[PDB]
């Protein structure tokens, strides 16, 4: 397999809640570790990690008996808000992932984010994204609009 | 809830079913029940598929509702597209 200066590079915003701005941006199998480090640490003004928490598993679909799940959400959102934690996933609305989406939406309406937001990184593949045209582009399209499709 | 759930198996087999059970929540002023069921976490959506329940809900002139449907999914750009 050979190699060639990447593309799809910007911020992608969603209809819904005018409230969010993720950026987007692409890297290969191997990448530097150091520029890795200073793209996440130096270029998006992302603070610097104090606590690196790991939720994993399932990718498929689960239910909770719903009492220990209101808790596990409150609970799992109050230490990443308050040490600067950041929080990893697999980020594809697809079972875990989508009870942390859910615990990151329940929240970010009580806090009102005034300061300190909850950095939640998450890791993707760009094959497998269902609606990828929305966004392809060697030059980019910092202020894209994107809507949820998964009956594909 | 018990009219919604006798709602539900009748005459038609289909993506009407939840087509038609969102008007009936949308002519009653009651968001709740509504809103638990249909809005489930397991269950998907599109914001093409809610814009008839969005124009009922603004002509009607009901405000929580409104917020409701533009909270879960409705982008007012998509909305007004023509």
């Amino acid at each position: 397999v050979r190699e060639t200066p990447t593309d799809a590079f910007g911020d992608i915003s969603f209809g819904g809640l005018g409230q969010k701005t993720g950026k987007y941006v692409r890297v290969s199998s191997d990448t530097s570790c150091e520029n890795l480090y200073q793209l996440m640490t130096e270029q998006w003004k992302l603070r610097s990690p104090n606590l690196l928490i790991s939720v994993t598993g399932g990718a498929k679909n689960f239910y909770i008996k719903t009492h220990l799940k209101d808790k596990f959400r409150r609970g799992l959102i109050k230490v990443a808000q308050t040490t600067g934690a950041w929080i990893l996933t697999g980020g594809t609305h697809a079972g875990v992932m989508k009870h942390v989406g859910m615990a990151v939406r329940d929240y970010t309406l009580s806090s009102g984010s005034m300061e300190g937001q909850i950095v939640v990184i998450g890791v993707a593949p760009w094959g497998v994204i269902h609606n990828r045209s929305t966004l392809i582009h060697p030059e980019g399209r910092f202020p894209a609009y994107y809507s949820l499709d998964e009956q594909g | 809830q018990a009219l919604l759930k006798a709602s539900r198996s009748d005459e038609h087999a289909g993506r009407h079913c939840w087509e038609r059970q969102l008007e009936l929540a949308v002519a009653w002023n009651r968001v709740d029940i509504a809103e638990s069921e249909i809005f489930t976490e397991e269950s998907q959506w599109t914001s093409s598929d809610l814009h008839p329940a969005m124009f009922s809900a603004l002509v009607g002139d009901k405000p929580e509702f409104v917020r409701l449907l533009l909270e879960n999914g409705v982008c007012v750009r998509e909305f007004l597209e023509r």
